[PDB]
């Protein structure tokens, strides 16, 4: 009830569609246990993860028989059939050449680390903002009006599982900016003027329920002359 | 350049594309609000909007429904005077213009390094070939090669950091596009210096 | 034959790289280029292997009149001239396209290719079509200044996210990697600087890094709270997410979902030597 | 410079990982919402200069 | 001992580095392999030099069933933990 105030919805609403609200989160949460496992390439940040380390090294392992233009690739043949002027020529070769090599597989490391850390610290502020509160961002923390969410471990990561809000089933009205009564405009504290087409009810946002208009819900502040678009109609006490 | 091996690859979305995806942005924005950010797309007239947007900043709605015309040519002249001041100042679009000179001198530079020496006798691999036999012809291509294979890796490194930096910015703009756009943000000089209407 | 007009007597001519590009013949006084022949990028569009064995081929920017003498034709093996000229042909701004057929539909984009255009398999008997990507569903909202539109009914969705954390920490040896067994070798290494101090200290960084990563993410709280005996929250249930005892390491149903998917190619940990030498036959790639 | 070995192709492999990203930059910042809206043929707005 | 199926015309065996695997004996044409004996790296593990000297020393990805100063011997002070092997 209070995480539904917090988008501007009454306690009411949950208060009367609390079977219905708790049978939807159940359904989608079999749902989406479902779908990860029917879903193949669900998880390519992680695989991907897992695959950039294990070509890396290949790669360095594979490196070592390359000849960087010596005649071997083998230290001990060398040794055995050249004299040490020769031997050393042949030698810088094949140490500058898997130096070179090591030094770019440091470089590409220091990279990706990086691109890592900041993966980590927008985790960590997901984390902060989505689990232990609830959040206004639009586009953070899901896609929807932001309810809650929780977190799951994962291989070198994390999954998180946000719940949203999303309306639906829309209709048409007429609406009006104000409301003229006794020579006084009349604007609504915390909702939108709406007609039916021949009674006029004040209606809160994001949810249709109709309420008789009265002073609680209006305050005057002027007059019907300058606003544009005002209605007269009879405000009851 | 394409002489010499370095071909530039044309991007995968079009410049019509991307004002099409533009125009519609507006569009929703303009006849929606942010509801189409959040769900099905729902019709509000715009000083009801903009009502809205007052009310969300900590103004009355009346002061909008009673100021409607003077807010509306406050906000053409400052429409109409942004265009004035963009085609005047010719110094606004530096960081595109940087994105494109860092490039430009990137790729003059690499070509430009073919004519170097690197400590051999020629930098004509023909000519080498043609002059030397094998037993030293060999030490001086192979200097050759280690020199454009050392060329070669630093503009791959620079290429990769500078990726770096744009796909942060990148990130961030899509987030000022998620928040400022589809919303309205409370967060300070985050949108706007002041209190942020729309975008 | 060049038309650069040359002052007389006036023989090189250099381009930007600073190399020849114009000559002129000895014998007879003529200036000509040497622009190199005609090349240009190759790519293959393909579906997989376990699919099909249908291929297409772009050729970067080349027009598509001009391919048959741009990859020196009427020579290669027939197989090859199948995809020269041919028959259906698409003009692209990335280049000419051999292989596919062009469809005036539009769908999402499956493969990409240039500006605009992508390619799939599709059933029309399986072919590959090349078409104009699909921006989405046409759409169009009725503004009016005296109507609105309010929801009557909701919807509680949940989505899914996935980030990473954190990678693998390694670390290298140099004297066992560039010189293996020989001691001269690692004589004559001494006195190359401190490349292996500094390759240590990074590796060295970087491995302290990820363990930071993981705290910062995960230990939020300090306080270990424990979860009620009974489990009844109104109508909702959380046993997908809370933790099941009998499955390993009190883990959810879910986690264990996520972990059985993703496969963990490094077992490791397992201070392997003993059974690293006996099992000389799997050719283990950690071994190795 | 047939010996050696990978060192001529992991160029090319991070030339093709940052042409990737260049498009998924992109397509990350425009492509927000898959729905094609359209203007009203009418632009009267209140007053307000589009 | 090996068991690899060499056929008569081969006499080496090579790995994915192209570092010779497996030997041929000239004198008895048997099949042996070839694999280095054991290494792994070494750390220590101190409180500042401003507090005390003792110090304790791990042994990386080592079972010490089969573990130049070799004055840390056992000394009933051997604990396995899973990346080594923690003694004193
Ligand atoms: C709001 O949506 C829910 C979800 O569809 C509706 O509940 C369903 O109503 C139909 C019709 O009575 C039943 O057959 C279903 O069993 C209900 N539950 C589900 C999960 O579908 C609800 O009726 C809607 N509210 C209104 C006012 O239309
Ligand atoms: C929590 O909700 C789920 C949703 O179905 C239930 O999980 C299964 O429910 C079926 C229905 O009878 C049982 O047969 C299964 O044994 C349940 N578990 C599994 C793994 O399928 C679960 O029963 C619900 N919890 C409670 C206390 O009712
Ligand atoms: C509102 O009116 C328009 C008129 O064109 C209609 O297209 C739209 O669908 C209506 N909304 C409804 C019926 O929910
Ligand atoms: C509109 O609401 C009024 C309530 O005063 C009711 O009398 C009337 O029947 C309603 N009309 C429609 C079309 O719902
Ligand atoms: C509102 O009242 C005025 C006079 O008090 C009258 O002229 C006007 O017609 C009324 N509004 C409507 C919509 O009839
Ligand atoms: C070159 O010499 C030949 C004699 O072999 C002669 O026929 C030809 O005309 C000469 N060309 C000149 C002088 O340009
Ligand atoms: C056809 O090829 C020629 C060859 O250079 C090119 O100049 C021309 O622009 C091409 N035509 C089109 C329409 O691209
Ligand atoms: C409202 O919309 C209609 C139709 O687009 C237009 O004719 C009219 O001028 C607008 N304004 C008012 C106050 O009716
Ligand atoms: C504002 O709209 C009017 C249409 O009434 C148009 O004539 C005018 O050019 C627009 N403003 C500007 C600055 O173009
Ligand atoms: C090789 O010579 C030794 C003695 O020198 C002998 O014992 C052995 O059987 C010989 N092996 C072969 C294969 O001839
Ligand atoms: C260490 O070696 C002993 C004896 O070989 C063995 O029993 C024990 O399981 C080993 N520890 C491991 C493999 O962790």
């Amino acid at each position: 009830a209070y995480r539904f105030n917090g988008i501007g919805v009454t306690q009411n609403v949950l208060y009367e569609n609390q079977k219905l609200i708790a049978n939807q989160f159940n359904s989608a949460i079999g749902k989406i246990q479902d779908s990860l496992s029917s879903t193949p390439s669900a998880l390519g940040k992680l695989q991907d993860v897992v695959n950039h380390n294990a070509q890396a090294l290949n790669t360095l392992v594979k490196q070592l028989s390359s000849k960087f233009g010596a005649i071997s690739s083998v230290l001990n043949d060398i040794f055995s059939r050249l004299d040490p002027p020769e031997a050393e020529v042949q030698i810088d070769r094949l140490i500058t050449g898997r130096l070179q090599s090591l030094q770019t597989y440091v470089t590409q490391q220091l990279i990706r680390a990086a691109e890592i850390r900041a993966s980590a610290n927008l985790a960590a502020t997901k984390m902060s903002e989505c689990v232990l509160g609830q959040s206004k961002r639009v586009d953070f923390c899901g896609k929807g009006y932001h309810l809650m969410s929780f977190p799951q471990s994962a291989p070198h990561g994390v999954v998180f599982l946000h719940v949203t809000y999303v309306p639906a089933q829309e209709k048409n009205f007429t609406t009006a900016p104000a409301i003229c009564h006794d020579g006084k405009a009349h604007f609504p504290r915390e909702g939108v003027f709406v007609s039916n087409g021949t009674h006029w009810f004040v209606t809160q946002r994001n949810f249709y329920e109709p309420q008789i208009i009265t002073t609680d819900n209006t305050f005057v502040s002027g007059n019907c002359d300058v606003v544009i678009g005002i209605v007269n109609n009879t405000v009851y006490d | 350049q394409k002489f010499k091996g370095l071909t530039v690859l044309p991007p995968l979305l079009t410049d019509e594309m991307i004002a099409q995806y533009t125009s519609a942005l507006l569009a929703g924005t303009i006849t929606s609000g942010w509801t189409f950010g959040a769900g099905p797309a729902l019709q509000i007239p715009f000083p009801m909007q903009m009502a809205y947007r007052f009310n969300g900043i900590g103004v009355t709605q009346n002061v909008l429904y009673e100021n409607q015309k003077l807010i509306a040519n406050q906000f053409n002249s400052a429409i109409g005077k942004i265009q004035d001041s963009l085609s005047s100042t010719p110094s606004a679009l530096g960081k595109l213009q940087d994105v494109v000179n860092h490039n430009a001198q990137a790729l003059n530079t690499l070509v430009k390094q073919l004519s170097s020496k690197f400590g051999a006798i020629s930098s004509v691999l023909n000519d080498i070939f043609s002059r030397l036999d094998p037993p030293e012809a060999e030490v001086q291509i192979d200097r050759l090669i280690t020199g454009r294979l050392q060329s070669l890796q630093t503009y791959v490194t620079q290429q990769l950091i500078r990726a770096a930096e744009i796909r942060a910015s990148a990130n961030l703009a899509a987030t000022k596009m998620s928040e400022c756009v589809l919303g309205q943000s409370k967060r300070v000089d985050f949108c706007g210096k002041g209190y942020h209407l729309m975008s | 034959e060049s038309n650069k007009k040359f002052l007389p007597f006036q023989q090189f001519g250099r381009d930007i790289a600073d190399t020849t590009d114009a000559v002129r013949d000895p014998q007879t006084l003529e200036i000509l280029d040497i622009t190199p022949c005609s090349f240009g990028g190759v790519s293959v569009i393909t579906p997989g292997t376990n699919t099909s064995n249908q291929v297409a081929v772009l050729y970067q920017g080349v027009n598509c009149t001009e391919v048959p003498v741009a990859i020196h034709a009427d020579q290669l093996t027939p197989t090859w001239r199948v995809y020269s000229t041919g028959s259906n042909v698409f003009q692209t701004r990335a280049g000419c396209l051999i292989g596919a057929e062009y469809v005036n539909n539009s769908y999402e984009c499956d493969i990409p290719i240039g500006a605009g255009i992508c390619a799939s398999y599709q059933t029309q008997s399986q072919s590959i079509i090349a078409y104009t990507m699909s921006l989405g569903a046409e759409n169009s909202v009725a503004y009016s200044n005296n109507s609105i539109a309010i929801p009557t009914n909701f919807t509680i969705s949940v989505t899914t996210e996935i980030l990473p954390v954190s990678m693998t920490k390694t670390s290298v040896d140099c004297t066992m990697y560039i010189c293996g067994d020989s001691t001269e070798c690692s004589n004559l290494l001494l006195q190359y600087g401190s490349f292996c101090t500094q390759l240590k200290r990074a590796l060295t960084g970087i491995a302290v890094e990820q363990d930071k990563n993981t705290q910062e993410v995960f230990a939020q709280v300090k306080q270990i709270y424990k979860t009620p005996p009974i489990k009844y929250f109104g109508g909702f249930n959380f046993s997908q997410i809370l933790s099941d005892p009998s499955k390993p390491s009190k883990r959810s149903p879910i986690e264990d979902l996520l972990f059985n998917k993703v496969t963990l190619a490094d077992a490791g940990f397992i201070k392997q030597y003993g059974d690293c030498l006996g099992d000389i036959a799997a050719r283990d790639l950690i071994c190795a």
